[PDB]
């Protein structure tokens, strides 16, 4: 993976060049927003179980998705489906800390819309929960903070697609 | 940087960033100004450090310059200077990021395997970089220096 | 089943059916009839079985059912029976096919991770269980009572 | 895998449904004759090696597929090969029990013709093989068991063609 | 072959071949003319060395040969005599190889699985190659026979 | 793997047969090459590094290769592009050896040139530095042991395309 730091130094080395102004003012930039990144990852993890609660309760729930026959029916894939959803989350809030998305190509993504395709996981009803998590995640970090972890949840999202 | 460090480890036992963690990444990010700065003055004086360093290398190794040397020859002794640039340039990227991750993957991995086929002197390279650390002391803080002088001997002792 | 049950360990030993899993099997084909019967009266039981049970754990967790509880308003405690209806259907299930496993692939495996997101105190549930036994045992047998209470006791040991 | 018992339940399950008439009727079809199952199983057991003894003796020996230049030459190629009709024998015997074939989709079949046909194994000889070892199943199990294990049998020669 | 051998030794330690393992390649080509006309030699005396083992081998083995025995019978006697031609054949690819690894991939790998499922006592199948060895010994020089009877040797091993 | 032995071991041993005449001959036939073949070995192994150095300098350094951008740029690209070439050098050796080009299929070129499409590796660059190789070995062993290590270095090539 690559953080907004390593990401600066690769675009300079493949170049052969020392860091110029523009490579120093992005670095500045990153810098500037740590403890902001710091701040919203504290509170993320430490609801990190509620964040997924109350994104479950208003986009799953009470519906033909938990009822017999559906893809949340069986205790085993009600589990599954908010063990995925718990990753989810986890990982945004690794590519809000790195200020970089590439974490969630090699950890999350690689195979996942294939290995939905092969279990028939309903990749509309998972998009809906991720925007639930950003829509939950956003009203316990602030607005700036909530647009920052929805880039990541919308990273998600569209490699499911 | 520290900060992926941080998340690779986190990740590879599943789990959020430990407080330990997120501290680590507020002190890092904290005294982000200063490191830029100390990138700056390597960067600015590159042509004195690499040109002065050589210069005290050639002084002290002779025997690299003279014939039969890998560095005998104006071509020669430009690449020699060339390798030198890059070891000053891979040590601004390990300073801004706080540690020796981007030298390592750059510069260190391999480097016995490269300068062995060249017939390079590697003792010698070592060298030259402990050179440039001593030159661009001189431009710093003793504090500065300080911070600076670890990414250089971390190269020297990567070379040994 | 305990067809697919025998099937899947000898599979794992690379062996066919010991002629102690083929008994076991003649066995179970000899009283499925029976098996059939136990699942039937609890099937046209099972709103006396939920409702006399449900009594029963409120009277014995009332807090569950009080303000700040997983059940607390009309709306949460009509789901709760229906959970407990979810669990009698499913040991009707294991009834027939002489072993846990539907009960098991439906509503065991990840049931912890599932009552826990919800908020769920799953003592309270296992005590719900326990309570449909109690009141199935009223309906059958002594020997029925023993077989159907088999599976009402491996839901109530697989949630403790 | 799934038998003829989870079959009628995961159908009653997928509708959130107790067992009703139809799913009644169809477990006492299996209950019926489920012991005819048991004792053809014990037959074969007993037998199974000397079953595929049998089968090769008729279908493969002294045949250009055991000489020099063969796909059974070689004493590494001859024990595969009635290593592979061990596995039909057992696996057949299995759905068998199970009244359902399953376990042969999931255990036998999934990639086999694409193996055989990358390594040059002979498909023809191999089900010319398995008929051998379907009627002399047939000879110790009696005509009804060997019908119903030639369901299996041809359930895998299809899924090889 | 020794050549083979010698390769895969190296390629498992990443390495070139030891000078040894270059010397005795050499020594190997060197005497390769003589392990031809051993070869050679078996080869014009097959049909006496099968006929003289077999016969030594029912006379120490009855058991094979009677009513039950796997060669009970004309036919069945015959088949028995192949598989020691086979035998044979594979003995003299060994010698003019240096190496047992062309004999153990045609003639080992799950030879006791196919002995096995044929009902083919595989002592004696061993028996039978012990009988050829005596008898092609008889046909060579002391050290032609001491290098062929390695051969057979391994064989009678790998079937023990 | 074969080598020119069991070469002709395997062609016998598909048609049943004893070592006939032909068989003895081929055999005869390297076998009067051995010494030449160990005495190209020895001096291969003696001059490993410095034949590999000379290619290097011939073929890939001080172009756009070596520099920022180019595939051999960093010290792990380097190195691992050495190893490369050491790998070529150290399975041609022990092809002619053999007389037999069967270990460069098994151990050498399955799914080499997949591996490099997929990292980036370029071909047409590696099969220069393979040329070079061939050229640079063909002036230490002379033009007999020279030509027949090309048909080891060429069989690499033409598997890398
Ligand atoms: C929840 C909103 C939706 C589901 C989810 C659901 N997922 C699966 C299976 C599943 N999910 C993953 C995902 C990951 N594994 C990882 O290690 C990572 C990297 C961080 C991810 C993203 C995997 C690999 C699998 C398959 C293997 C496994 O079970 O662990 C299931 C189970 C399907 C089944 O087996 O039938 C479910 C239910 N389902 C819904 O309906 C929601 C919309
Ligand atoms: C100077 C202190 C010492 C030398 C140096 C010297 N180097 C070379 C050749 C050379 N060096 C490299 C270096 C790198 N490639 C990388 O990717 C990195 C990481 C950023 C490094 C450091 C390369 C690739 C090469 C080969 C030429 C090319 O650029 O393609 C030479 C030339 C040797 C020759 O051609 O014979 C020299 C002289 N020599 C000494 O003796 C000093 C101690
Ligand atoms: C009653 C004894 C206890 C409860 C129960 C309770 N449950 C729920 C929600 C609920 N329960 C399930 C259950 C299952 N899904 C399955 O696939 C299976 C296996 C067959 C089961 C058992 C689900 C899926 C849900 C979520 C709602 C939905 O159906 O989508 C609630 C409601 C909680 C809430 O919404 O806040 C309750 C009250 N509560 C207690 O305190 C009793 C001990
Ligand atoms: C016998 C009637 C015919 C053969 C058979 C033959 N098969 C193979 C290799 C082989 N077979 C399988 C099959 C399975 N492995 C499994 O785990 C299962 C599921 C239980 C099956 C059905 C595999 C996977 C393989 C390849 C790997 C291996 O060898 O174990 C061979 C060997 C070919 C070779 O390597 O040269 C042979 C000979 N040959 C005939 O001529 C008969 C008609
Ligand atoms: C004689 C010393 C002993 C016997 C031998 C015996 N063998 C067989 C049948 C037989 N054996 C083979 C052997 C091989 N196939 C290979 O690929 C190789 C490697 C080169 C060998 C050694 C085969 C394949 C067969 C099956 C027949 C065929 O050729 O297709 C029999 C016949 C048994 C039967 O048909 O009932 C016998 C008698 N028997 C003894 O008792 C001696 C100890
Ligand atoms: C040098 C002439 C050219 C390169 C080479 C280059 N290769 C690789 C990676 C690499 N190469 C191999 C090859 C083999 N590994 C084996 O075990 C064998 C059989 C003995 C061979 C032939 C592999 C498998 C790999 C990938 C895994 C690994 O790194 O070991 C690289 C590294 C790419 C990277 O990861 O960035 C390079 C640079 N590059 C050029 O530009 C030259 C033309």
């Amino acid at each position: 993976m690559q953080d907004a730091i390593t990401s600066v130094i690769n675009s300079s080395d493949v170049q052969g060049k020392y860091l110029d102004n523009a490579a120093l003012e992005k670095l500045k930039g990153y810098f500037a927003t740590g403890e902001l990144r710091v701040r919203a990852a504290t509170t993320i993890s430490a609801n990190a179980a509620a964040i997924v609660k109350e994104a479950v309760a208003k986009s799953l729930l009470y519906s033909d998705i938990t009822r017999p026959g559906g893809n949340m029916y069986t205790t085993r894939r009600y589990a599954a489906c908010i063990r995925d959803l718990d990753y989810y989350l986890r990982y945004a809030t690794y590519a809000m800390l790195a200020g970089d998305p590439s974490i969630l190509d090699e950890r999350v993504l690689n195979g996942l819309k294939e290995t939905y395709n092969s279990l028939g996981v309903p990749v509309g009803a998972t998009v809906q929960a991720i925007q639930a998590i950003k829509e939950v995640t956003a009203s316990l970090v602030g607005p700036d903070a909530g647009k920052e972890m929805g880039v990541y949840f919308d990273y998600i999202c569209s490699g499911l697609s | 940087s520290i900060v992926t460090k941080s998340i690779v480890n986190a990740d590879a036992e599943a789990r959020y960033l430990s407080p330990g963690e997120l501290d680590r990444i507020k002190s890092f990010v904290s005294g982000g100004a200063q490191r830029l700065r100390i990138a700056q003055v390597l960067t600015d004086n590159r042509e004195r450090i690499v040109k002065q360093a050589g210069d005290q290398l050639f002084q002290k190794r002779p025997d690299v310059v003279s014939p039969g040397g890998n560095a005998y020859g104006q071509e020669m002794t430009a690449t020699c200077l060339r390798d030198l640039d890059y070891y000053l340039r891979l040590v601004t990227y390990g300073i801004v990021a706080g540690d020796v991750t981007p030298i390592e993957e750059i510069g260190i991995v391999g480097v016995r395997e490269m300068y062995k086929s060249l017939g390079t002197p590697i003792d010698a390279v070592a060298g030259g970089v402990a050179a440039m650390k001593s030159v661009a002391a001189g431009l710093l803080s003793a504090e500065d220096a300080g911070e600076a002088g670890a990414y250089f001997d971390y190269v020297v002792g990567a070379m040994q």
